């Protein structure tokens, strides 16, 4: 079977520089007769079906951009972006269609490089329904940041807790090229009554200092 | 454009599945058929192919045993059949389908296979009000199960300033949450409400946001 | 049928 070895695993770059990945196959994909390496190229964009972009090594597919180009011949080959845009986001596929089984690469996941942003942070307090079942989450959200570096920890008391937290994180906007967060934390509705002060806490690098978002639970 | 693939499926470990995908807009004979797989944030799998010249189909060694490829050209539809499930059969199974004529390559939206012994279960949804410029609002969806639910403010119409995050699974239960970010000038003078629907369970609730 | 452009001619038809 034939291995094909993609590099780099993530790139970051900046609107309108030139990219370049490789894909390299541990066998010749060049068949003698019709002088053609059938190696093939797909972008997969985040929630999205992949889709071909050049096939014989070279050839783009019609309705493909001109910014990708792509080449190389026996074992060793490349995709260029002249120009990457914002919309460029997503993960890049090589394959094998010279012989079965016709495998894929592990991909080259293209990220956005931009001017550091400070995330918007908003804390939330259980809603009265939750309460009524028994249950209290408290949200925190972090919104529009960069980079993706974050830490977040929750402050209960002054007292740091970890167990009940559920984070998760959105995909590069790709019209801002930020990321955005959130992370709840689930108690009972009597463990949530046996304190006061909830507070979520942020460190990022666009401060020295933490960003802290905090309330009390017997005020209004 | 796109081919059809057949609606997410909820297997239980141990059974079987089978999976479909019509052509439409294509004769299925003259169409040469790919099937790719894809695990939760993994690459692209080549499963195999089905040739439209006489019907024999090729697979990946690893994927002889469990997969099996048939296809019905009466209907345009080509079928891929996986046995003896596990968890790491949970995935997205893409059905590509390249037409020569044309030196295109087609895709269909992939199936959403979840292999769990989980039970249905219908959604509970909370909004979220400020603490008691700008002012931001949430609805939080927690406890369902299985993938997906659509979650959309005032049934649409509000869509700038939106952030839906992608649910996690914890103890087969997601959890899944939605930020709006708006003017102060809007909220509370103008009414924002959270729409949430659950297919799987055949159920909606909309849960207006109003200050504590 | 037309071989499948992206694939290498020697494969086809699958034997």
């Amino acid at each position: 079977d034939i291995v094909m070895t993609q590099s780099p695993s993530s790139l970051t770059v900046t609107t309108g520089e030139k990219v370049t990945m490789t894909c390299k196959s541990s066998q010749s994909l060049l068949n003698s007769r019709t002088q053609k390496n059938y190696l093939t190229w797909y972008q997969q964009k985040p929630g999205q079906s992949p889709k071909l972009l050049i096939y014989w090594a070279s050839t783009r597919e019609s309705g493909v951009p001109d910014r990708f180009t792509g080449s190389g011949s026996g074992t060793d080959f490349t995709l260029s972006i002249s120009g990457v845009q914002a919309e460029d986001l997503a993960v890049y596929y090589c394959q094998n269609n010279y012989n079965y089984p016709l495998t894929f690469g592990a991909g080259t996941k293209l990220e956005l490089k931009r001017a550091d942003a400070a995330p918007t942070v908003s804390i939330f307090p259980p809603s009265s329904e939750q309460l009524t079942s028994g249950g209290a989450s408290v949200v925190c959200f972090l919104n529009n940041f960069y980079p993706k570096d974050i830490n977040v920890k929750w402050k209960i008391d002054g007292s740091e807790r970890q167990n009940g937290v559920l984070n998760s994180w959105t995909d590069q906007d790709s019209k801002d090229s930020t990321y955005s967060m959130s992370s709840t934390l689930t108690l009972t509705k009597d463990e949530y009554e046996r304190h006061n002060s909830y507070t979520c806490e942020a460190t990022h690098k666009t401060s020295t200092s933490p960003i802290v978002k905090s309330f009390n639970r017997n005020e209004c | 454009v796109q081919l059809q693939q057949s609606g997410a499926e909820l297997v239980r470990p141990g059974a079987s599945v089978k999976l479909s995908c019509t052509t439409s807009g294509f004769n299925i004979k003259d169409i040469y058929i790919h099937w790719v797989k894809q695990r939760p944030e993994q690459g692209l799998e080549w499963i195999g192919r089905l040739d439209p010249a006489n019907g024999y189909t090729k697979y990946d060694p690893k994927f002889q045993g469990k997969a099996t490829i048939t296809v019905d050209t009466s209907s345009n539809t080509a079928y891929l059949h996986l046995s003896s499930l596990t968890s790491e059969d949970t995935a997205v199974y893409y059905c590509d389908g390249y037409y020569s004529y044309y030196d295109m390559d087609y895709w269909g939206p992939g199936t959403s296979v979840t292999v769990s012994s989980a039970k249905t279960t219908a959604p509970s949804v909370y909004p979220l009000a400020p603490v008691c410029s700008s002012v931001t609002l949430g609805c939080l969806v927690k406890g369902y199960f299985p993938e997906p639910v659509t979650l959309t403010w005032n049934s649409g119409s509000l869509s700038s300033g939106v952030h839906t995050f992608p649910a996690v699974l914890q103890s087969d239960l997601y959890t899944l949450s939605s930020s709006v970010t708006v003017t102060s000038s809007t909220w509370p003078s103008q009414s924002i409400t959270c729409n949430v629907a659950h297919p799987a369970s055949s159920t909606k609730v909309d849960k207006k946001i109003e200050p504590r | 049928v037309k071989a499948e452009t992206r694939l290498n001619p020697d494969l086809q038809p699958t034997e």
